[PDB]
């Protein structure tokens, strides 16, 4: 049976938690298209003591016009496809985030802060994103990096120079991320367009369309829990969706969600029987031809970068096949990476498939143990002041971020 | 430039309705189906659910 | 690709053998039992085409 | 299962260590003195330094002669050929009398030869020819194991593209034998139309890559038959192979000659090892004199492989002759060219031990009281008649819902089913009806 999601806690706290050594503890910001997940650096802890404000990424302002709301409560959201490009409702999003965890008093937020960005961000974006960061709240320097590989640098057996894969998923982007001696090579790294999101609305859709008895009674947050807890990934889909043909196993193994009551009231009041439909959501990114959707999904993109290297090369980099964010949660998923991974390697060949610790918030740990190492490298940073000579089209090329190039925005 | 290619192998046709393999497809209702009795279920649909299942898969369906 | 053609359908008989048309689907997956003398073994394998000494004689 | 026949209970001449017979063992019994023989025969044959040299197992019918015989061909085992014929089969309408003999002289002799049999199979990734002309053709293939690419040769090609391989199609490569199967297409394109001509199969499970020692036996006839006539060259695929029919033909002395020498070479060389086995002339009193003249000289000769020979005829006339009587039906002049086995009849107690032997082989329960019936009607009747009614007897009880025979059932079958001698008694008496 269905649950309903909890809203509104009680995050307040004192104008800065400032510890011992440096006073300029830093903000650790993953800007996630789903939710945001924010909070302090807190330094000299081991353990992440509290990762705060897990809160969706979504804002109300209706009919009424007059009035906007931010925090867990029609609505709107400020990205378009994993990039940023809303203004104020960005704003009315870092407002709550910085309220809910205090900040000093004056004209700017004194702390610098490290902020998860797209695995490529275009030019005007990344300018817009330091415009809107600079100007409006006064930042003393700013770092920006990408979630994945922030991800990566926490899970890594040391803290050295490596090479891998890294797989990722998030609410409307999968992305294939080859890395060189810690360099992304964003040259050949290459995403696909579907997702989560994408997942969802397509279970929506079908159930929906099972069921038109009762449109109402369906609706996001209910696909939610059905995608969360009841779905998982085939090993090999025209296999399972085989021995799913048979009765005897399909009432062992159908899931029975019922709805709440007001014939025996399932007439309206249905046990949505999702069989099928529970494998046919999660395979979206390994087939998008399950949707509309032409392009080569998670199997033959691998293969696709991968042929695309020498031959040691290759046996070097999938040494280390890393799986985060998002939609690498369902249950089986490593399997069914580490099947389709052995048809396409040399009959005798080794490979590694290792999953994050933490799918989901490794991203933000990353950046969190990223930062509170990287406090005085002051050439990984950009400064209040260079972003007065540089537009802000800029980066710093530390690891873990986005190739930088050099290229001018024109603005007047 | 970073998005995957278009894939190079043929789609495989799962059935609308059930997600099994369909072996078949209507020349009406341009459905595909896996069965005798999902044959016998598509007739019985109005076309508002048959043009909302041929939306899920951009097929003519406008 | 063999085709066996089995007449027309009643329905269309005018405009030849007649016949119904079939129940079922229209894919089956057939089981089928054959049975072959020993002797028929050893003729088929005795030359380029061996199967016609098994009516002709010349085995 | 098996079908059981009429020696399947025999599995060896079941000597002790010493090469002394033991009462009952390895599906035999009795015929010590008999059966000791046969061990110092199958030492000779196992000693490979003897040709032509041959021997004579004699005796009354039902005393045991064929399955020695068989037994011999137990403690040897399949490394060593023997062949058996019937006298009778010397009458071909193809070939002289003679050519049938140096036949089935030549087919006891085998060669033994050691290869790595060498497989690669899977779905076809990819087909790239590599100057002015073809020099190799590189391939990949996959499985559910794994991928390869090889390195393949003009003729395999050549051999692919007879085949109609493309890529997608599941390819089977025998490397040691250039043999090439196409297996279907990989069903991952199953659905590049609804309906096409071509029949799809799954992607390999098994390893892309097979490697096994295998060992070749093929005896000097085969060298002789395959090299003789022109091999006809086709895998079909060409109408010429329509027009001339087969037959056998009179192989001439010369070719033997060069296949002798060859094989030579090759055993110098290590590629192949020599097994000089058995040919067993059952029926041997069926022969013609010309063949028995023919033997004086096949069994003198310095390649022969050892001959076993076996009769059960008194003083008989020879066939051919229209008038000369000799021991065994056999020629004195070739009676002194073999060395001669006596072979003995049963007692009733040997008979018995056989009977319940054959019993349990065949698969049939028999209480005691009913194989001392069984015994005592082959003292009045013949052994090969008392095994004989095992089977009905048992088949009876089965009908009349009981396991086991009992004196009931084999005293019913014993009227149901008559004997030569006692329906000859008959035939004595209503003489003039038939
Ligand atoms: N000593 C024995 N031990 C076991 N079974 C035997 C023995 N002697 C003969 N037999 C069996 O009895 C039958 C005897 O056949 P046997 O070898 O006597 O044929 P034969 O008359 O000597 O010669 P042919 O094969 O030409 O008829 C077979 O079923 C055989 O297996
Ligand atoms: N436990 C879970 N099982 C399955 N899917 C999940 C789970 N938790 C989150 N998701 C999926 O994760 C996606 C969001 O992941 P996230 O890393 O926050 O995205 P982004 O970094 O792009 O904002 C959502 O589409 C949601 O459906």
């Amino acid at each position: 049976p269905f649950r309903d999601a909890r809203a509104a806690p009680d995050p307040v706290l004192e104008a800065g938690p400032v510890a011992h050594g440096p006073l300029p503890v830093p903000l650790v910001l993953d800007n996630g298209s789903f939710q945001v997940r924010a909070g302090w650096a807190c330094p000299g802890q081991d353990p992440g003591p509290e990762p705060r404000l897990q809160f969706r990424a979504v804002c109300a302002r209706g009919r009424g016009g007059a009035r906007g709301a931010s925090g867990p409560q029609m609505l709107r959201s400020p990205f378009d496809r994993n990039v940023p490009v809303n203004l104020e409702l960005q704003e009315l999003l870092l407002d709550y985030s910085f309220q809910h965890l205090g900040v000093s008093s004056q004209g700017c937020v004194d702390h610098p802060i490290v902020l998860t960005e797209a695995v490529c961000n275009p030019l005007y974006s990344r300018q817009m994103m330091s415009e809107l960061l600079f100007e409006c709240y006064g930042i003393p320097k700013v770092a920006y990096g990408i979630d994945s590989l922030f991800s990566f640098y926490h899970n890594k057996p040391k803290n050295s120079m490596c090479s891998g894969l890294i797989i990722s998923s998030g609410y409307q982007c999968t992305h294939v991320l080859p890395i060189l001696e810690g360099r992304l090579d964003a040259k050949n790294c290459k995403r696909i367009n579907l997702g989560g999101s994408q997942a969802a609305g397509y279970l929506q859709r079908l159930l929906q369309l099972k069921y038109p008895g009762h449109l109402a009674a369906i609706t996001l947050s209910r696909m939610e829990e059905i995608l969360h807890e009841h779905s998982y990934i085939a090993e090999d889909y025209v296999e399972e969706l085989h021995k799913w043909r048979c009765p005897d196993y399909y009432e062992n193994n159908v899931h029975k969600m019922q709805l709440p009551f007001s014939v025996f009231n399932l007439a309206a009041y249905h046990q949505l029987f999702v069989g099928t439909e529970r494998i046919r959501a999660p395979e979206i990114i390994f087939q998008p031809s399950l949707i509309g959707e032409e392009q080569a999904g998670i199997a033959e993109t691998l293969q696709y970068i991968l042929d695309r290297y020498p031959k040691d090369i290759q046996e070097m980099l999938v040494q280390n096949v890393f799986l985060t964010g998002g939609n690498t949660m369902y249950p089986g998923m490593k399997a069914r990476m580490e099947k389709e991974l052995l048809e396409m390697r040399p009959f005798r060949s080794s490979f590694q498939v290792q999953l994050a610790s933490n799918p989901v918030l490794d991203a933000w740990y990353g950046a969190r143990d990223w930062a509170l190492n990287h406090l005085d490298d002051n050439e990984v940073w950009i400064t209040r002041k260079e972003y007065e000579e540089k537009g802000g089209e800029y980066l710093k090329e530390h690891c873990a971020s986005n190739i930088y190039v050099p290229i001018r925005l024109p603005k007047q | 430039s970073i998005d995957a290619p278009p894939s190079f192998k043929p789609a495989k046709k799962y059935s609308d309705v059930s997600g099994l393999l369909a072996n078949y497809t209507d020349p009406q209702s341009k459905l595909r189906f896996s069965t005798i009795e999902e044959f016998s279920y598509i007739r019985r649909l109005p076309s508002d659910v048959v043009t909302g299942y041929l939306a899920l898969r951009k097929a003519t369906s406008i | 690709g063999k085709i066996s053609k089995l007449g027309r359908s009643f329905t269309r008989a005018r405009d030849t053998k007649f016949v119904q048309c079939p129940d079922g689907e229209l894919q089956k997956r057939k089981e089928v039992v054959h049975t072959v003398s020993l002797h028929e073994i050893d003729v088929i394998n005795s030359r380029t085409q061996g199967f016609l000494a098994l009516f002709s004689g010349d085995t | 299962t098996q079908r059981i026949a009429s020696h399947s209970h025999v599995k060896g001449l079941g000597l002790d260590e010493s090469g002394l017979a033991k009462q009952a063992a390895s599906g035999l019994v009795g015929q010590e003195n008999a059966r000791e023989a046969c061990g110092v025969i199958v030492e000779l044959i196992k000693s490979k330094k003897m040709a032509g040299r041959a021997v004579l197992l004699a005796g009354p019918p039902g005393t045991g002669k064929t399955a020695l015989a068989l037994a011999i061909a137990q403690e040897l085992g399949s490394k060593v050929p023997f062949c058996p014929m019937v006298g009778s089969e010397v009458y071909s309408t193809e070939i002289k009398k003679t050519e049938v003999l140096m036949e089935n002289f030549r087919r006891a002799i085998g060669l033994r030869i050691k290869e790595t049999k060498e497989v690669y199979e899977g779905e076809v990734t990819e087909l790239t020819p590599c100057g002015k002309t073809i020099s190799h053709v590189i391939i990949g293939l996959k499985t559910a194991k794994g991928t390869k690419q090889l390195k393949l040769d003009p003729s395999i090609f050549e051999s692919l593209q007879k085949e109609r391989v493309e890529a997608g199609d599941v390819i089977y490569i025998e490397a040691n034998s250039g043999a090439v199967k196409r297996q279907g297409r990989c069903d991952t394109y199953a659905t590049e139309f609804d309906l096409e001509a071509e029949e799809y199969v799954p992607l390999p499970k098994g390893d892309v890559h097979k490697k096994k020692e295998i060992i070749q036996d093929v005896t000097l006839h085969d060298l002789d038959v395959a090299n003789a006539r022109p091999q006809g060259g086709q895998d079909i695929l060409s109408m010429m192979g329509q027009l001339m029919k087969p037959k056998k033909t009179e192989i001439t002395d010369k070719l033997r000659g060069e296949i002798n020498k060859v094989v030579n070479k090759y055993i110098d060389q290590g590629i192949a090892e020599l097994v000089p086995g058995v040919l067993f002339v059952d029926e041997v009193h069926m022969l013609d004199i010309e063949c028995f003249t023919y033997l004086h000289r096949a069994l003198e000769s310095s390649i022969a492989p050892i001959v076993i020979f076996a009769s059960n005829r008194g003083n008989c006339v020879i066939r051919g002759t229209e008038d000369i009587t000799s021991p065994h039906g056999i020629p004195l002049d070739l009676l002194d060219r073999v060395m001669i086995i006596r072979t003995m009849l049963y007692t009733p107690q040997e008979m018995k031990q056989i009977i319940k032997i054959r019993a349990q082989t065949e698969g049939i329960n028999i209480s005691e009281e009913a194989l001392n019936h069984l015994g005592e009607i082959g003292t009045k009747t013949t052994l090969r008649y008392s095994v004989q009614l095992l089977t009905p007897a048992n088949l009876l009880a089965k009908i009349n819902g009981k396991d086991s025979i009992e004196k009931e059932h084999v005293e019913e079958i014993s009227e149901l089913f008559y004997d030569a001698k006692s329906s000859a008694k008959i035939l004595a008496d209503q003489q003039d009806k038939y």
